[PDB]
This record gives C-alpha cells, structure tokens and sequence, in this order.
C-alpha cells in the first residue's frame, strides 16, 4: 500500500482511487486534518474559479469588450481590479457571484451530509456526460485543467507582478 | 446534550471528563506527545523533549541577560542555557536516585532505568538543541533581532 | 550512597588515575603552549565592557582576568562538558563513572599490578597511578622552590619543551 | 562475535552483516546509542543521503572548476567554490539585497523533497513500512532489472562511493578555504602555498581564526 | 498515632463516642459509675486528633484525653 | 591585593557548587527509606 | 487546530459524547451574517465613508503595503479589527449556539 | 458480611472532590446503606448526589468522609443501616463500622476496654519521675 505519486509514502489513508484525480497524493496528511470531501468541494471550487482566472487573463490579452478601452487605460492583469472596483464592475461580479455561493453553501452542507457528490450541480445543459464513459473521463479532464489553472493563474499573475506584461505580452516580449 | 461526565465512568473518582480534560482533540495532542506517544524508548522520549527545551532556553538567556548588549551575547546566552540544562540534569538524576526502586524493566518512564534513560537523552538532547539555537541565531541576522532587521 | 563505586574505591582510583594522566599532558601541553608564546594576547586583560564582572579580579594592576587564564578556562570548560554528558549519557562499552549499586567491584591491584604492557587495565592503573603522583610531585616542587608549575615541568623534562 | 575491519575489536551489537556497506566498523557504538528498533534505519539513511549529497558536491566541484554555465561569470564574477554561495546569497532577498534567487531556490525544491523524505524516514522509523533505506523508488532507467532499491553489489558500490566522496569533497573544502585555489589548482599546484588565490573570507570567518595565531598559517 | 486514654472518672454519658467522628471510641461494661459504662478507645490509629471527645466530656477534668503524638496518613486526615 | 585571584575562583564554588551539592545530597539521604 | 465538518466523523467533545462542530457552515454563515450588515457606510473618519468590514478590509490592505511596518497606535486598523472581530466571535458564539443546540 | 462489590452506586455527576491516588495505592473506604426511596443526599466531597432506592455504594478516601455522610444519612434520611468498609489495593476489604453489629454508643458484651485507667487523670506520673526511665505516666 504504497502512493503513486510518492513512491516512497504510504498511500494516505482517507484518499482512494475512486476519487477523480486521485494520484495518491497526500504527504502531509491533511486528507485527515480536514474532511475529505469539504476538501474536493473546495479544490473543485478553486479548478473551476482558477480556470476562469487563467482563460480570462488570456482573453484580455487577446481583446477588450467594445468600450472597456474607455474606461481601462494602461491598467492590464490586477491594475483593471482597482479600476473597475472604481466602477461598478466589480462589485456587480462580487454580488452575484456571492448569490451564487449562497446555494453552493446550501450545497456544500448537503455534500457533508452526504447527499450531494462534492462540485456536483448538475449544470449539464448540453448532454456533454450523457454518454456515462465520457462523464469519467470529463471528471478526470476538469480537475486536471483545473490544477494546471491553479499553477498557471499563480504563475501569469506572478509573472505580471515582476513585468506589468500579462501572459501573452510576456510571451511576445521575451 | 451534556459536555461533563465523571471521569472514565466513575463518579466518585477526584476527575470529571470536560473538553479540555478529554477531546479528540485534547487526546490526540497528549497520545502523540514524547511523554506519551507509543513505540518510543525513555531515551527517545528524553532526546524529543530535551531537544525542544534546550532550543527555546537560549533566546531568554540571549536577549534579556547581563551581557545582551554585548557582543558575548550568544555565547553568553548559550552558556547560561547550558548551566541550566545542567543543573536541570542534576534534578533529574536525584529524581531518579530516590523515587524509584531497582528493578529490570526498563521501556517505562518510571522506574529506574527507564528514568536513567529519559535522564541521558534530554542532556543529549537539550544541549543539542541548545546547540542548534546558538548556530541558528548566530549566522541569520533576523533571529538576532526580533525580525527587526527588516525595519 | 558509596556502595556505587565512589569514595576510596578502585573505580575511583582508576577514574583519577584517568584524570591526572590527562592533567600531566595538559601541564605539559600549556607549558609547551605558552613558552613559545602560543596562546594568543596572553597578558592582555579581559575587559568588563564586554565579559562583565566575572572578568574582575582585583590584582591592583588591571583589575581583570588576562587572556591566557581565559583560554585555558574555556579548554577545560570543553572537557567538563564532555565529562558531564559522558558522565550521565555514557557510551554502551564505556566504563561508567557510577555504578549499578549490586555490582561486583574489580579486585584491588596491592603494591603493583602484573606488568601487561598492552592496552589493558594493568597498564591503566599504573600509568595512573604514577600520574597522580607526578600530580603531587610537581606542585610540591614548584611549590618549595618558588618557581611557576609551567617552568618547574620545563626544568624537570631538561627544557625539552622552551 | 568479533570485527572484520577491526579483528581485535567485538563486533557491535546493532549492526546485522545483512546492512550493504558493513565490515563491522563502529568502534564507538552509534548504532546502539538508541534502543529502537528503525535507529539503525535512521543511520543507514542517514550515511546515504549524506553521501549522495557528497558525490553531487564532488562532481560539482571539480566540473565548476572546468567551465560554467553561460552568464554565470557576468554575475558572479571570479569566485570558485564556497565563495559562490556566498556570492549569490550577498546578492538575494532576505539575505542580501539584489535581484537574484539562486540558492533560494535550490532550498525551496530541495526542502519539498525534503520534508517529504521526512515523512519516508518518520514511517520507516517505526517499522510502518518495509522499505530499507536511501529507497525512493527512483530508478527510471533499468538499472536494477526490476527492483528501484538495485541489487546488493550497486548499493555497496553506492555506500562506498558516497564514503569516498565524503571525504573528498571535506578535503576539497578545507584545501580552497586556505589555498583558495579550486579542485583542479590544487591538484595541479602540487607545491602548495607557494602562490595562492586572494579569495574571501567565509560567512563563518571566526574558524579561520586559530589559523594564524596558534597555528604555523604557512600561507 | 494518637493516645487516646478513658480515666475512672468517666460517668457513662456516651456523649464522647456519638461526638467521635472516625468511630476511635466504644462503651464497654463497667461497675465503677452508675451507668454501668465506660469509654474505651479501641481504634486510636484512626484517630485524627480533632478532640471532638474532649469537648463533649462533662466530667470536671476531662475523663477522655487525647495525646497528639505521631502523625500518620489516618492522623494528618489526608485524603491524599 | 595578594592571590587575588582566589575570589573569582572560590566565590562561585563556594555560593553556588557548595550549596547545589549540599542540597543534591541532603535531598537524597532525606528521602531514603534505608 | 482542525476543523470538523457537518458529516459525521468520529470526533467527540468530551470523554463518550459524540458531537458534530459544525465550523464550515457556523464559521461561513458567521462570516457572511456579520460582514453583510456591517456593509452599512457610515461619514465617519474611522470608517471614511465606507462600512466597518470594508473600512477594515481597506485597513489591512493598507497596511499590508508597508509589510514590515505595524499599523501605529493612533492607525484607525486597531480600532476596526477589534470592533469587526468582536462582532464576529459574538456571531460565530451567537452561531454555534442557534445551529448546534436548535438544530433548526 | 463480605462487601458486595456489584452494590449499584448513587447517580453522581462527578466532582474534582473524590480520591485521588493514594486511593488506588494506600487504601479506600466504602460505605453501603438501603434507602426506601430516590431521594437527594450531600455528598461529602461536594455538591448533591441520588441515592438509588435499595442498596447504595460509596467509594471515599477517608474513614471520617464515610462516618461524615453515616452522620448525615441517618440524621435527615433515618438511615441506620449503613456499613463501613476498609479496601486495599490488593483487594482484601475490612469491615469497620459498626465493628460488631451494635453502634458503638451502645455497649455490647464481650467488648474489652482499650485505653482505661484506672485512676484519675490528676494522678498521673509527673515527667521528672519517669526521665530515662521507660515507665508510663499513667502510674
Ligand atoms: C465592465 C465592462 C465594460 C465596460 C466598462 C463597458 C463600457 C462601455 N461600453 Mg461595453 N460591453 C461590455 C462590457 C463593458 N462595456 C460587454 C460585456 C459587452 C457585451 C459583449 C459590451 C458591449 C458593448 C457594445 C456593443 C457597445 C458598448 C459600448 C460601451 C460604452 C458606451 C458608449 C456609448 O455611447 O454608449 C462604454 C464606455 C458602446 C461603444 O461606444 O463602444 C465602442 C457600444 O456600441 N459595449
Ligand atoms: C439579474 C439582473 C441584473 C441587473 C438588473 C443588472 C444591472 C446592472 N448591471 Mg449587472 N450583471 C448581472 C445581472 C444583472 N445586472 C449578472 C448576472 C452579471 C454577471 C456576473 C453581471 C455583471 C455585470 C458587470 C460586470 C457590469 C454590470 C453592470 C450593470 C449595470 C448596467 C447599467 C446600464 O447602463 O445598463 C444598460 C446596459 C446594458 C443593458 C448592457 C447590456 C446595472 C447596474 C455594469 C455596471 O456599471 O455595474 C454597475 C458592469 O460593468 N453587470
Ligand atoms: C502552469 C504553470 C506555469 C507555467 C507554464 C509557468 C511559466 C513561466 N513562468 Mg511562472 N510560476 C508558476 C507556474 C507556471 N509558470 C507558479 C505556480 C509560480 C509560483 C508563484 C510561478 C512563479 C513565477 C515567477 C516568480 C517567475 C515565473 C517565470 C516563468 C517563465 C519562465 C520559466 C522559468 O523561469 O522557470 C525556470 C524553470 C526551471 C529552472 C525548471 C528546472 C515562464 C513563462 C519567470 C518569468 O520570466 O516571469 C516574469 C519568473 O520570474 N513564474
Ligand atoms: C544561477 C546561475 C546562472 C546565472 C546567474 C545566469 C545568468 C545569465 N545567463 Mg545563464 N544559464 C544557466 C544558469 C545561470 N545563468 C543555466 C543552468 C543554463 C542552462 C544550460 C543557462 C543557459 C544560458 C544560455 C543558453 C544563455 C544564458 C545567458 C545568461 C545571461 C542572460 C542575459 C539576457 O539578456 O538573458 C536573455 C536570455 C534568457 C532570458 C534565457 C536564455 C545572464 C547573465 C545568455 C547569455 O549569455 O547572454 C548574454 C544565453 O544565451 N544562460
Ligand atoms: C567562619 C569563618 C569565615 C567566614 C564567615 C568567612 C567569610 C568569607 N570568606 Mg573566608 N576564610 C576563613 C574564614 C572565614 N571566611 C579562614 C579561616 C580562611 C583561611 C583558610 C579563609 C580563606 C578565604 C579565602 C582564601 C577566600 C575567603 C573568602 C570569603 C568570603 C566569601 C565566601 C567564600 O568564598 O568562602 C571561601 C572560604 C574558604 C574556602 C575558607 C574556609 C572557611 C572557614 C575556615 C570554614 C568555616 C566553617 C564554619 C565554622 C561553619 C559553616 C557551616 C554552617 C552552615 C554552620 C566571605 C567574606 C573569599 C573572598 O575574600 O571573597 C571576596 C576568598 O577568596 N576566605
Ligand atoms: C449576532 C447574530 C445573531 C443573533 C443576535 C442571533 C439571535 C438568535 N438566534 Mg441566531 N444564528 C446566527 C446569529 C445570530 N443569532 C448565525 C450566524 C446562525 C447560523 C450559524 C444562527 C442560527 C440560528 C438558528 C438555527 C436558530 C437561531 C435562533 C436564534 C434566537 C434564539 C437563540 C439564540 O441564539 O439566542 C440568542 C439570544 C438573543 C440574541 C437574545 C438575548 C439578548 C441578549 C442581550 C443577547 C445579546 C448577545 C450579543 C451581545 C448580541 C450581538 C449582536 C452583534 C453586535 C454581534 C435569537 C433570536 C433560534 C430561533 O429562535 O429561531 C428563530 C434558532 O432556531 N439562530
Ligand atoms: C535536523 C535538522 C532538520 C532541519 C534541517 C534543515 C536544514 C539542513 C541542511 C542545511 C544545509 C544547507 C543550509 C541551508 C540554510 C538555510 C538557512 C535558511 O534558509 O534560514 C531560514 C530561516 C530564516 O533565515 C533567513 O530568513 C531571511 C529573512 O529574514 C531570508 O528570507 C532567508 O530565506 C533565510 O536564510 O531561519 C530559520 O529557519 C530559523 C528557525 C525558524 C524561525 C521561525 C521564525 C521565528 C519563530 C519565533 C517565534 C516563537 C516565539 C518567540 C517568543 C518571543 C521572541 C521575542
Ligand atoms: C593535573 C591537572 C588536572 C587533574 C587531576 C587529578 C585527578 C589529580 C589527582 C591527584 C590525586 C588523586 C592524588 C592522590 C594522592 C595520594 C597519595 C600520593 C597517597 C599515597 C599513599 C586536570 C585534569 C583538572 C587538568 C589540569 O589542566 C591539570
Ligand atoms: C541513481 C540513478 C541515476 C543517477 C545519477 C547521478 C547523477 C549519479 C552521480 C554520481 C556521482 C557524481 C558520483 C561521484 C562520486 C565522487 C567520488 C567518489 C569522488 C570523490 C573525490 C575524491 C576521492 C577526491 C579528491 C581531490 C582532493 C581531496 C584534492 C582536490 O584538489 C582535487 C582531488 C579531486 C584530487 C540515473 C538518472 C542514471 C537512473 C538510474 O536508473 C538511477
Ligand atoms: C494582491 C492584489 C490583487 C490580486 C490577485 C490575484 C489573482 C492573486 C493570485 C495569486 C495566486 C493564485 C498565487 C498562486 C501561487 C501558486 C503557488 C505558490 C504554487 C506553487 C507550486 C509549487 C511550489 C510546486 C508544486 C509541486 C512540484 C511540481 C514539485 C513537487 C510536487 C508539487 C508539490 C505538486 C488585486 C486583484 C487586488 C490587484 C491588486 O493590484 C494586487
Ligand atoms: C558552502 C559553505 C561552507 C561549507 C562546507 C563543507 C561542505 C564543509 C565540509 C566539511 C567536511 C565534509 C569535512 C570532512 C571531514 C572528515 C574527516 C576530517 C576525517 C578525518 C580523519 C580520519 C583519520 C578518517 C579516518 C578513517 C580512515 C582513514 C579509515 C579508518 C577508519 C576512519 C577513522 C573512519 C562554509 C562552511 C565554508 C561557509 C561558507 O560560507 C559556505
Ligand atoms: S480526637 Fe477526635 S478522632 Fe480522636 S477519639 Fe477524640 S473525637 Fe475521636
Ligand atoms: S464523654 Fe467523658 S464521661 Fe461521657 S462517656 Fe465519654 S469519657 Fe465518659
């Protein structure tokens, strides 16, 4: 009973292969400090927002929305935060988003009940996992390109701290 | 629901079973200390506390002793520890001298041997950690202040 | 209590014999040591600026400890916590300087020990013997004729070492 | 039951002929300073990764003193072994004040390993885990047919190695702390002390104290 | 332990043994008072020392008396 | 002041390792059941 | 410390009572009912206009800039950390007593 | 007469005020007695205790706790039938009050007085007649 990840662990207890992106990874045993599955909502949570963080950086370096140049001048990754806080972008996103996370509270205490699986809200609007073969490997896909999200949201967002360039500006200009 | 019973089922015993006294969390913290963790020898259970006691001791001896102001500080302050862990060292070994009796086991904290052992692995121990304090806050200049270095 | 092997015992005896073995190459060491002049700023006096009152000795010239008698301190004080840490944390195969309290003490050499001339105890209790001896012999000496311990192991080794 | 090293000597109780690397070699018994049964594991961890750690500085050493990656001389300048570590540490955050991280980051992805060596050896300590020591499973290349732990000749072939470079790279240290010159200098400046390198002092520069006053300091 | 010692004087009122609060007294039979009793003090290990028998006692000199002596566990009335 | 060295020497003996073994072996022997 | 969910682990308060700590949704709905009100602005110099949550929010940034550096005595950060916190441990309080104990 | 160690125990909360080591190493007292009812007693370590209606068991770590609560339970619950016991460590239990089945207010037959003297107490020895002399005082 060894981890994959880590050859050289113990598998960790509370973790199981049945768990989408499961790799045995868990060296400091915090699968036991907090719940497990409050833990997979919470990944899950970050994937999703993280993935939205990356694809969004990425957009705003490739176009504005029509009139956005208005209103931001220079401003370009976490400068237009502090502009549109200004403006009442931001805090039009905060409010309905936290609308939002008023059910996902309501949710997450029914996953820790046990009756919700953790990041399930049945939006499948398009029949994507209808397939039951495919809803696997989409579970497998989401939390691989949202940890990947994560790294690279922090690795954009810290890259632009240094330069002031943004992802594909940092690209562009070596 | 009640949070207070008798202690370990007994109402007559001079105990009671509070949160503190007997959470998961409170008997979690005290099986996996050194004193009472499972499958450590005295001497071990000794190294692990003494390692952590004599780390700590320098800092007061260091910023608040005699020679603080000096540049002798450290040494000063280690050798304070040292004098301490010493004659800490020598309560112990009189602990043991008469609280205990001569017999064969010796994988318990209290008896005999088991206290001799405990004995020689916090000197070891509380001079190593000593030891390790002093080379810590001799080579990195934040631990010298109170991280007011960065100031 | 002295059933430990302390007091007048052969345990004693030989720790002592251990000790003086050590103290005569240490008086021959520092000898040596400050006749060639060795021992860094020898004369120069501690100050309480830096070291506090424990550096005070009240000799009307200076009123401080010297440099030398410092160092020479702070070597033994190395060896006295080597001594506390072995004395209390000994090694598995080393002889311990107490005892087990029902321990079967080893037999009293008498006049002289069988000449072993190996590494073996004989050879140990009278090299250590002789030493502490040697111990008394010298401080008697240096004490009737006046002269430094430092000079008086010099004369009686021929000034071998300055 | 006496030493093979040392015929004279009795063997010392912990160690099992069955350790790779063993000819009855402690005469000071650190195998038995400790009762537990993973102390001896703890050890023998301990002696490899030391010398794995040392074999990687020995080779770092000698193939620094060959050349150096590109742009590495514009900043550093002219400095050889020690003296590097100091160099790049006088010009980064927290230690210094410039705009480098270069053993900072050494110590952030070798500290994550690292600690998770620490949980490796804190298992195998107290016999959770039937794994011997210096055991990663690292071996990408078959190396040992099957088995990451390799067979009994290339893990003494290792433990004897790292005991070699061990020695060679405290050697190393200790003759550019006072030459100055660097590994392959050295070797070929067989008169030594005759011209040396002015090279700095270290950030522990009080041991380089008793050199001068108390010891000959021929240089 | 404590001494505890019944002289002759003793009436038989019994009022020392209802005061005892570690059971050190009894009556036994008598013929030297009216009563027909005397105290008597069987139990003196457990005797703690508090001297609620002499205060009970009506006799002019106290015929109980309670010497302090050596202190025990039972005696220093430690629960601990 | 002549051998004045032997104050630094016998102060500290005398006040702090005179009564740490008095104590230590007082303890010990109050604390004997033989 | 460690944090027990709503589902049932095997965490008990005392020696042989079992009982669920409900921090995720006590600590969240705390949160939330007690930074929502407190949105109200107020013309005041210790808020400036904005709420007590978002005044002292602004306050950590603020003094975030400056890393190293403590907010001094007379730095209204004091004063708005104590009064938020002392709100929020009196809801969370407030909190696990409605949620634990009426369950409902 | 042998202590009945399966007697139930009065519904107690618990209380810092019971035994501690010394009880499970030097020696521990026990007292049994009936009650007619499931009525409220003082404890005499702390607060309030139930005594089960039937047969009741205390343990307490000294003899005058046990007679403390015999005094009270027989003063307001009219109680006579409460029996005190000695318990070591290594399990032997000694029955000690009431020490021959009658009260010791009460005189029984074949109770030998212990500590009598046959004098009054002003004719004791003085100390100076007795000085290195193993003589009692009491004459
Ligand atoms: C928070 C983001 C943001 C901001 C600050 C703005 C701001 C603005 N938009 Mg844009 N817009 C946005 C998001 C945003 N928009 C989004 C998400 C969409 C849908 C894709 C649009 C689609 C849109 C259109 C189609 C037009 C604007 C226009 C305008 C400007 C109004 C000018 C006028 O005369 O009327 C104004 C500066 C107008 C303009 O003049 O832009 C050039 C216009 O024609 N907006
Ligand atoms: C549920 C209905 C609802 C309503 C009534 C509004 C109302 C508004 N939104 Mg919001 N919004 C909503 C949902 C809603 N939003 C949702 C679901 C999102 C996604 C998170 C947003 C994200 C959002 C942003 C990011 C922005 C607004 C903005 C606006 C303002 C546009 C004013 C204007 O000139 O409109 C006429 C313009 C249109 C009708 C464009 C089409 C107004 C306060 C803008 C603003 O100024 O914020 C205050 C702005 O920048 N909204
Ligand atoms: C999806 C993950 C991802 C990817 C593709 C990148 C990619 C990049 N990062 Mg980002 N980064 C990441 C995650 C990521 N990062 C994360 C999680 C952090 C932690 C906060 C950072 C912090 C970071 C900093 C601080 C910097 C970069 C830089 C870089 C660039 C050069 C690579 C380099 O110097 O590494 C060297 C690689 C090795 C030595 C491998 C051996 C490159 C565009 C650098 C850059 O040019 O940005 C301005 C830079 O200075 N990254
Ligand atoms: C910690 C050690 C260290 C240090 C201080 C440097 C520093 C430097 N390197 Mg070197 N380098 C290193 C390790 C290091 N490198 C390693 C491990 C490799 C991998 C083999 C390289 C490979 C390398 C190459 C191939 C080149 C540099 C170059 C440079 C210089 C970059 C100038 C510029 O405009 O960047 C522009 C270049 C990049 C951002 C990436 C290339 C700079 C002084 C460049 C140089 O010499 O130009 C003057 C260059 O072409 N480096
Ligand atoms: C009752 C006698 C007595 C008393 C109270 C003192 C008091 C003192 N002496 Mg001492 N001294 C005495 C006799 C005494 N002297 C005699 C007779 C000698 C000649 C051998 C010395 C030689 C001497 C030296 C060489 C030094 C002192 C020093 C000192 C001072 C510090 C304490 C110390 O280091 O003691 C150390 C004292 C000794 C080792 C000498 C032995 C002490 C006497 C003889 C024993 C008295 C025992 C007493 C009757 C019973 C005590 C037990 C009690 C609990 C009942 C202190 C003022 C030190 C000083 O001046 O510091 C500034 C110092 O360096 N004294
Ligand atoms: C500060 C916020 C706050 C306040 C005032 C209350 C108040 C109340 N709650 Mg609610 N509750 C809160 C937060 C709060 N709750 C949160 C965050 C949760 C979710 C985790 C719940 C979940 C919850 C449930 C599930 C239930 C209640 C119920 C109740 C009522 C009686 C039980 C109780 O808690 O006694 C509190 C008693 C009082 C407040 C009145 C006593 C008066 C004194 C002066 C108390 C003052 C305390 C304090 C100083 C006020 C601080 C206010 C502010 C500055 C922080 C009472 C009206 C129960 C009820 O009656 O159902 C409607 C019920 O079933 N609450
Ligand atoms: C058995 C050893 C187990 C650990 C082994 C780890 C290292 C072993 C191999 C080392 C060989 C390579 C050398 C690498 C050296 C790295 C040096 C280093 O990174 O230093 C790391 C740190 C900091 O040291 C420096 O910090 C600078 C900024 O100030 C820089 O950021 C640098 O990163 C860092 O070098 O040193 C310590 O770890 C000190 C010990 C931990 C201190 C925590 C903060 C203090 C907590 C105090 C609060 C408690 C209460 C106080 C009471 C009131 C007081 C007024
Ligand atoms: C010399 C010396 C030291 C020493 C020492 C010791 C242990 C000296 C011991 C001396 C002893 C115990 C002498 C015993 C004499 C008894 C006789 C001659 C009677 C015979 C019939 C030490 C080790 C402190 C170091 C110091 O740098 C110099
Ligand atoms: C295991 C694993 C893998 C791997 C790997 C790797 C990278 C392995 C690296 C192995 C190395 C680098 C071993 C080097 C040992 C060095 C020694 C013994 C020398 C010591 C110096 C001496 C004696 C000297 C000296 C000197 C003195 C004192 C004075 C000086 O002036 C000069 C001088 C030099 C003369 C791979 C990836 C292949 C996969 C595989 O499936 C599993
Ligand atoms: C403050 C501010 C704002 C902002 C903002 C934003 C968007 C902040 C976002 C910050 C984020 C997402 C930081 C993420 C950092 C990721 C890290 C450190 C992971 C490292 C991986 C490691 C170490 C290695 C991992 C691993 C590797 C491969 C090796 C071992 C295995 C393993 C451990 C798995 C605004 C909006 C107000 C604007 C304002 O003007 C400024
Ligand atoms: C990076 C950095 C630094 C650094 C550093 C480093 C890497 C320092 C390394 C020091 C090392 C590894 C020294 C090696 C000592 C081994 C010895 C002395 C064996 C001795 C003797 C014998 C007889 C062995 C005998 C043996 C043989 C013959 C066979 C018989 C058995 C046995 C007895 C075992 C600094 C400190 C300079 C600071 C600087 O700012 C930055
Ligand atoms: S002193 Fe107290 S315990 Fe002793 S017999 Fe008198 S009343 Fe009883
Ligand atoms: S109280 Fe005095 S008089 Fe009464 S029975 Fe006791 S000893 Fe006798």
């Amino acid at each position: 009973a060894m981890s994959e990840s880590v050859p050289f662990l113990k598998k960790p207890e509370a973790l199981d292969s049945s768990m989408a992106g499961y790799a045995g990874f868990d060296p400091l045993g915090l699968s036991s400090i907090a719940d497990i599955k409050f833990l997979q909502e919470s990944e899950i949570k970050h994937c999703r927002i993280a993935m939205l963080a990356a694809a969004g950086s990425i957009a705003q370096d490739i176009f504005t929305f029509p009139g956005v140049s208005k209103v931001v001048g220079t401003a370009k990754m976490t400068g237009v935060h502090d502009v549109l806080v200004k403006q009442g972008a931001m805090g039009q996103i905060l409010l309905w988003t936290s609308f939002l996370e008023v059910f996902g509270t309501i949710a997450l205490l029914e996953t820790l009940d046990g009756k919700r699986a953790p990041g399930d809200f049945k939006f499948d609007p398009l029949g994507f996992s209808k397939n039951a073969e495919t809803a696997k490997r989409y579970q497998l896909s989401e939390i691989k390109n949202g940890r990947l999200a994560m790294l690279a949201t922090g690795g954009m967002v810290h890259g632009y701290f240094i330069t002031g360039k943004g992802p594909l500006e940092l690209l562009t200009n070596f | 629901s009640q949070f207070i019973k008798p202690y370990n089922d007994d109402p007559f015993v001079g105990n009671l079973a509070t949160p503190v006294s007997t959470s998961s969390f409170t008997k979690s913290l005290l099986s996996n200390l050194p004193a009472y963790r499972a499958g450590l020898s005295p001497l071990l259970r000794g190294v692990e506390i003494g390692l952590t006691h004599g780390y700590f001791l320098v800092g007061p001896f260091y910023k608040l002793g005699p020679l603080r102001n000096s540049d002798v500080a450290l040494l000063s302050g280690f050798f304070s520890a040292l004098g301490l862990i010493v004659i800490l060292v020598a309560c112990l070994t009189i602990y043991g001298v008469v609280s205990f009796e001569e017999t064969e086991a010796k994988d318990q904290l209290q008896t005999a041997k088991g206290w001799r052992q405990f004995t020689s692995g916090w000197l070891v121990g509380s001079v190593g950690g000593a030891s390790f304090a002093y080379i810590l806050i001799s080579n990195i200049p934040f631990l010298q202040t109170a991280g007011m270095s960065m100031l | 209590f002295g059933g430990r092997g302390l007091g007048v015992t052969v345990n004693a005896e030989r720790w002592n014999g251990r000790h003086a073995m050590f103290g005569i190459f240490a008086m021959v060491m520092t000898s040596y040591m400050k006749g060639h002049g060795l021992i860094p700023d020898a004369d120069k006096v501690l100050d309480i600026a830096q070291w506090g009152p424990l550096a005070a000795v009240w000799d009307g010239a200076g009123n401080g400890i010297s440099n030398e008698r410092a160092i020479i301190l702070i070597a033994h004080v190395h060896v006295l916590v080597v001594s506390v840490i072995a004395a209390i944390a000994p090694f598995g195969f080393q002889d311990t300087l107490v005892k087990e309290k029902g321990y079967t003490p080893e037999s009293p050499a008498g006049l002289i020990p069988p000449f072993k001339t190996g590494l073996t105890a004989e050879a140990e209790l009278i090299n250590g013997r002789l030493a502490m001896l040697g111990v008394i012999s010298i401080v008697t000496a240096s004490l009737f004729t006046g002269t430094s311990v430092v000079d008086t192991i010099n004369l009686g080794m021929g000034k071998i070492l300055y | 039951a006496k030493s093979k090293a040392i015929p004279f000597l009795d063997a010392p109780p912990a160690l099992s002929e069955s350790m790779p690397g063993y000819v009855g070699f402690d005469p000071l018994w650190v195998s038995s300073m400790l009762p537990d049964a993973g102390y001896v594991k703890f050890l023998q961890e301990a002696e490899i990764k030391h010398g794995r750690v040392a074999m990687l500085a020995a080779a770092g050493a000698i193939v620094q003193d060959i050349f150096t990656f590109p742009g590495v001389k514009s900043v550093i300048g002219d400095v050889k072994m020690t003296s590097v570590h100091d160099k790049f540490l006088s010009m980064e955050a927290g230690s210094g004040k410039g705009d480098m991280a270069a053993m900072h980051q050494l110590l952030l992805w070798l500290g994550l390993l690292e600690i998770a060596t620490s949980v490796a050896i804190i298992q195998s300590f107290k016999g959770e885990t039937s794994r011997g020591p210096g055991e990663f499973g690292f071996d990408p290349l078959n190396f040992g047919k099957g088995n990451s732990a390799g067979s009994d000749s290339y893990k003494l072939k290792e433990i004897k190695n790292g005991r070699l470079a061990m020695i060679g790279i405290g050697g190393m240290v200790h003759h550019y702390l006072l030459t100055g010159k660097g590994p392959l200098q050295f070797l070929g400046g067989i008169p030594n002390y005759k011209s040396c390198v002015s090279h700095p002092d270290s950030l522990l520069p009080w041991l380089f104290k008793a050199v001068g006053p108390v010891l000959p300091k021929i240089c | 332990s404590h001494s505890v010692k019944v002289y002759d004087t003793c009436i038989g009122c019994t009022q020392c043994v209802r005061a005892c609060p570690c059971d050190v007294l009894e009556m036994v039979s008598w013929d030297g008072c009216k009563a027909g009793q005397i105290a008597s003090a069987p139990r003196t290990e457990d005797c703690i020392g508090c001297k609620r028998c002499e205060t009970a006692c009506p006799t002019d000199f106290l015929s109980v008396r309670v010497y302090l002596g050596g202190e025990t566990t039972r005696s220093m009335g430690l629960a601990y | 002041m002549t051998a004045a060295y032997l104050p630094s020497i016998l102060v500290p003996i005398i006040g702090l390792i005179f009564p740490g073994l008095v104590m230590a072996f007082a303890f010990i022997y109050i604390e004997q059941d033989e | 410390l460690s944090v027990v969910a709503q589902s049932k682990s095997d965490f008990e308060i005392s020696d042989g009572t079992p009982y669920t700590l409900n921090v995720p949704l006590v600590g969240a709905a705390s949160f939330i009912g007690w930074v929502v009100p407190t949105l109200l602005p107020s013309q005041i110099a210790l808020y400036g206009g904005k709420g007590l949550s978002t005044a002292f929010f602004a306050s950590i940034g603020t003094n975030l800039a400056k890393f190293p550096a403590p907010p001094g005595m007379t730095d209204p950060f004091w004063l708005l950390c104590f009064i938020w916190h002392s709100g929020l441990f009196a809801t969370m309080i407030l909190g696990s007593i409605g949620y634990n104990g009426y369950a409902g | 007469e042998t202590l009945n160690l399966q007697i139930p125990s009065p519904t107690f909360e618990g209380s810092t005020g019971g035994w501690l080591r010394a009880a499970e190493v030097e020696e521990k007292y026990a007292i049994t007695w009936t009650s007619p009812k499931e009525q409220v007693f003082e404890m005499p370590t702390g607060g309030a205790a139930i005594m089960r209606q039937g047969e009741n068991l205390l343990y307490l770590a000294r003899k005058e706790q046990c007679l403390a609560l015999a005094t009270q339970v027989k003063n307001s619950f009219k109680i006579t039938d409460y029996k005190v016991y000695r318990i070591f460590p290594s399990g032997e239990v000694q029955y000690l009050h009431p020490k021959d089945g009658v009260f010791p207010e009460k005189v029984n037959a074949g109770r030998v007085g212990v500590g009598n003297v046959s004098h009054s107490i002003g004719k004791n020895l003085n100390p100076a007649q007795i000085k290195f002399t193993s003589k009692s005082f009491n004459g």
